């Protein structure tokens, strides 16, 4: 029905699709924060 | 090298990212729409610039120009319903130069004292009323300086208040 | 309300725990339960008139 290759391709594939959703888990967790203004606009600082 | 800044940093069991993208010298048209999905934007305005002027215009006032900015990246196609965090920066020179010169320079239609409170009352309303979505998006404002941790302390609160508005947007309830 | 409230993170689970469908599913399960003894009386013992 199916080649030993191809189960090894497929068993890859899960994990791979496995490793994917763990990373989507992880990355759901953290809050993304856009930093706007000039050099010379307090940036520097408010990041210190 | 150049290029986007990543930064990151754990407070109260929160893991915030921020990406500064200052070193960005191109059209801002055409890689801004990568930042749709964030949480907020945080926004640095600097009091202290509006005795000082852009030497590249030489009649350009930085404030009118960060005014602009804020006012471009406020009102964008993409940030219909993200909120902005403004910072107004160097609140001390701020103190110290409107005891020397009044605000009048940089808006000339100030009419008002040359104390403290009243410039910076009047200079955080200038840039909130930049603000033409007044439905979809929150704008909160600081003063920043302190030499202190509150303004991790302040972005964390409005982070929070951002989640829980989003929350209660996607469930209908505000 | 209180879900909504208690969530301080990017919600993906409990965000499936405040659907309008979910909460009128809960709504079901009690009346049912309410439902279900009522029919239970009515087809065992049910009431009567008396003179």
């Amino acid at each position: 029905t199916l080649s030993a290759e191809d189960k090894a391709a497929v068993e890859r594939s899960k994990m791979i699709d496995r490793n994917l959703r763990e990373d989507g888990e992880k990355a759901a967790k953290e809050v993304k924060l856009l930093l706007l203004g000039a050099g010379e606009s307090g940036k520097n600082t408010i990041v210190k | 090298t150049t290029g986007i800044v990543e930064t990151h940093f754990t407070f109260k069991d929160l893991y915030f990212k921020m990406f500064d993208v200052g070193a960005q010298r191109s059209e801002r048209k055409k890689w801004i729409h990568c930042f749709e999905g964030v949480t907020a934007i945080i926004f640095c305005v600097a009091l202290s610039d509006y005795d000082l002027v852009l030497a590249e215009d030489e009649e350009m006032n930085r404030m009118h120009a960060s005014m602009k900015l804020f006012d471009s990246i406020c009102n964008n196609k993409w940030f219909t319903e993200t909120s902005i965090i403004l910072f107004l920066n160097k609140k001390d020179l701020f103190e110290e130069k409107i005891k020397r010169s009044p605000l009048t320079i940089c808006y000339p239609e100030y009419t008002g004292s040359n104390t403290y409170e009243e410039a910076a009352a009047y200079i955080q309303c200038q840039f909130e009323d930049l603000n033409r979505r007044k439905d979809t998006k929150e704008i909160y404002t600081h003063f920043t300086c302190s030499t202190d941790t509150k303004n991790v302390q302040f972005v964390f609160d409005a982070v929070t208040d951002v989640i829980i508005k989003n929350n209660l947007k996607e469930c209908g309830l505000y | 309300v209180l879900l909504v409230f208690e969530a301080k993170i990017p919600t993906s689970f409990h965000r499936k725990w405040w659907g309008l469908n979910l909460q009128f599913l809960l709504v079901f399960l009690c009346t049912f339960m309410q439902i279900v003894i009522c029919v239970i009386w009515l087809y065992t013992a049910p009431p009567s008139s008396y003179r």
